[PDB]
RNA sequence: UAGGAUAGUGGCCUACCAUGGUUUCAACGGGUAACGGGGAAUAAGGGUUCGAUUCCGGAGAGGGAGCCUGAGAAACGGCUACCACAUCCAAGGAAGGCAGCAGGCGCGCAAAUUACCCAAUCCUAAUUCAGGGAGGUAGUGACAAUAAAUAACGAUACAGGGCCCAUUCGGGUCUUGUAAUUGGAAUGAGUACAAUGUAAAUACCUUAACGAGGAACAAUUGGAGGGCAAGUCUGGUGCCAGCAGCCGCGGUAAUUCCAGCUCCAAUAGCGUAUAUUAAAGUUGUUGCAGUUAAAAAGCUCGUAGUUGAACUUUGGGCCCGGUUGGCCAACGGGGCCUUUCCUUCUGGCCAGGACUUUUACUUUGAAAAAAUUAGAGUGUUCAAAGCAGGCGUAUUGCUCGAAUAU
């Protein structure tokens, strides 16, 4: 019922964050390799078996 | 106005999108058997849901249906000529087992790994798909080709197509040529 | 180019289109795909029958290469053959020359032009050469 | 046997009677009285081109308080006015007035969507140079 | 009933006469953002939604109407008139019909070339030849569908994990990998001789000569609180900006915003909107609920509707043909006899007569358009497909198919 909201603020946030660059990194590979990539990441050499497995853990 | 030209879809994407269980299995399945896609699951398991609901429906009639007989016979001997059912196992209730890793290991990839020859499964697919081996005289480039009974005593590499002769290949001639250019004249 | 092969599959004598036909199968191992003078030159002095009166089509090679599979037709004489090929054939081998004309469109605009005139015109030329005078 | 005829003879009592009950369904009653084409300011067509007339800012009622950036348009296949939301951090700098923008829903079939009161479409595309290219600066909004 | 009309039946029309005809088993009217069907989507079973659109049938050529010609038209790439548009004009007159092909304007969320050609499929004609925007070819084409590149294999190196052994140094070989050093092989993406392809080409299938080392020839789209696979990492913001399908984040240490890094899911695709199907036993015949969550009429009568007790040749005995499975039982079948019409005569299941309770149910079969679905065979290189194809004396030829089911 309200309508008339101030539009001075808009884009706040995304104008005033610190822009930062994408690091350059070597290619992963594509495809049938990166699923290659996956597998012996997920359950060949299987690294942090802390509790069970963490895919994404942080510095822990 | 022509005549229309039929197709279907070869596969299924299943109906959870996120189970740990079948992602885990899936990824099993293709480092195991060196796949491309989920896709190329798929449509083992469409493959599967087709064959096993053709069986049921032979399975839920009487023997000595003539329906039944001629059916069950055609869909056993057509499992049973890709070696994805096996010899003993004949008679129509084995192919309702018969899981995935039976078709995904009848493939020309896996079985180009098995017969020596590849010694990767990732090199029996690159292989595979970069114009090598074939089969009768016929070059196939197709890594799910389904090799036959009649035909896994075939699969060798190309007359044509260096590993069977014919030519060094293009980064040897290279090599050569320039092996023949700073040494001598 | 290693005396590759012909072989002549499906031989049928058709003697009421004047003529044998016939696959053929062409085993070019290590060559490219050999050619249709070729394969005439390599029919006729193997029916005996004169090239002009040998026709070939068809052949799309194998994959992977090293064969290839066509259509064969060998007349009784090379004047059966130019009664009983098509024209673009008959281009191909150098035993018609292709007549050519003006587009499609021109012709059918031209067939339009002449649809609007009755007669032969040539009356109606004049007549508007004398309109000339008003 | 509870409520319904079993008898042979009764397809008749029980076709009537389905199709009395299938009024009570929302889904069988808005397709069957046309809500799309009279109703429902779309032509119960899927997305709408129409003109910008102003910028609202539509205050956010009861919790996620802030105020959501929508913009009143007019329908070009219909004239009706409709309040639509301009999504991200941003983005009313890329829409300005008199332009056209194409409005989707909010995948809530009418029901306007969040914490935004009344408002019940998106802006897709802005001068028909699709704001999500817009706002991740890969295109370029024209000139007039 | 009679006449007219018609190609012909007929209230089709006319004259005279009669008062009938349909309807709660839904007539009649209304709506249809309704052409009908074969079919399409959805996959327990039952269903539910869709079908403008490749085939069949219908209807229309701007809206109506009228008609000539002909075997056939109420024809519109024929005519006539009226209405609505709309074109040329020397102002008097003339000509019109893209819901054919291409193209344009408009409309809208929404859809291609003013190209080549009769070579194939077939049609037309006085016809072997001519003609065909039917049709085919190509341009555009991420509408859908098929297949599947974006790398592979070493060795050395420190580090493991195994272990022969451990009194106590470590590695050496069976190597899984983390390696910012390195090594030669392999391929098509492209380009291109030629040949093939083709009516002529382009593309495909072949193939010389070029063409892989990271500055490539470099994969994206969406996400990381739960649902729901995947961070409590870092910087920014501070109920602002914004996110969020839902529940919820944001008010100074935000795992949810804006970014970086990392990870996740699908992948040449992925997201979003709307509609629909499953989910949904949330439409319920299968198969819902009705004391209190929504919902038993206040009560009885009552018509159509739906439903409606039991009873009439059961049993026993003989014989014959089988079809599975190990002389044998079992499974069904048929003829006799047990108080037991078989519709009945005529003269050979025929064929003249005389008549016979009627349905519902069910088995079997016919007659059943293709394509689509199901499905048999077949190595389109696989596959979607297609209906092919396979074999020899491959210098003169043999043959299986193109099932079946619903």
């Amino acid at each position: 019922a309200k309508v008339h909201g101030s539009l001075a603020r808009a884009g706040k946030v995304k104008s005033q964050t610190p822009k930062v660059e994408k690091t350059e990194k070597p290619k992963k590979p594509k495809g049938r390799a990166y699923k290659r990539l996956l597998y012996t990441r997920r359950f060949v050499n299987v690294t942090l078996v802390n509790g069970k497995r963490r895919m994404n853990p942080g510095p822990s | 106005p022509r005549a229309p030209r039929t197709y279907s879809k070869t596969y299924s994407t299943p109906k959870r999108p996120y189970e740990s269980s079948r992602l885990d299995a899936e990824l099993k399945l293709a480092g195991e058997f060196g796949l491309k896609n989920k896709k190329e699951i798929y449509r083992i398991s469409f493959q599967l849901s087709k064959i096993r609901r053709a069986a049921r429906d032979l399975l839920t009639r009487d023997e000595k249906d003539p329906k039944r007989l001629f059916e069950g016979n055609a869909l056993i001997r057509r499992l049973v000529r890709v070696g994805v059912l096996s010899e003993d196992k004949k008679k129509l209730d084995y192919v309702l087992a018969l899981k995935v890793e039976d078709f995904l290991e009848r493939r020309l990839q896996t079985q180009v790994y098995k017969l020596g020859l590849a010694k990767s499964v990732h090199h029996a697919r690159v292989l595979i798909t970069q114009r090598h081996i074939a089969v009768g005289k016929q070059i196939v480039n197709i890594p799910s080709f389904m090799v036959r009974l009649d035909s896994e005593k075939h699969i060798d590499f190309a007359p044509t197509s260096p590993f069977g002769g014919a030519r060094p290949g293009r980064v040897a001639r290279r090599n050569a040529a320039r092996k023949a250019e700073a040494s001598g004249e | 180019s290693d005396a590759v092969t012909i072989r002549t599959r499906k031989v049928i004598s058709n003697p009421l289109l004047a003529r044998k036909q016939f696959v053929v199968d062409v085993l070019h191992p290590n060559r490219a795909n050999v050619s249709k003078d070729e394969l005439r030159e390599k029919l006729a002095e193997v029916y005996k029958a004169e090239k002009d009166a040998v026709s070939v089509f068809g052949f799309r090679t194998q994959f992977g290469g090293g064969k290839s599979v066509g259509f064969g037709l060998v007349y009784n004489s090379v004047a059966e053959a130019k009664k009983f090929e098509p024209t673009y054939r008959l281009v191909r081998y150098g035993l018609a020359e292709k007549v050519e004309k003006a587009s499609r469109q021109q012709r059918k605009q031209k067939k339009n032009r002449d649809k609007k005139i009755f007669g032969t015109g040539k009356r109606l030329a004049k007549k508007v050469a004398r309109r000339n005078a008003d | 046997g509870k409520g319904k005829p079993r008898g042979l003879n009764s397809a008749r009592k029980l076709r009537v009677h389905r199709r009395n009950n299938r009024w009570a369904e929302n889904n069988y009653k808005k397709r069957l009285l046309g809500t799309a084409f009279k109703s429902s300011p779309f032509g119960g067509s899927s997305h709408a081109k129409g003109i910008v007339l102003e910028k609202l800012g539509i205050e956010s009622k009861q919790p996620n308080s802030a105020i959501r950036k929508c913009v009143r348009v007019q329908l070009i296949k219909n004239g009706k006015k409709v309040t639509a939301f301009v999504p991200n951090d941003g983005c009313l700098n890329f829409v300005d007035e008199n332009d056209e923008v194409l409005l989707a829903g909010f995948g809530r079939k009418g029901k306007a969507k969040g914490d935004i009161p009344g408002v019940r479409f998106k802006v897709v595309k802005v001068s028909g140079v699709s704001l999500l290219a817009l706002w991740k600066e890969k295109k370029e909004k024209p000139r007039s």
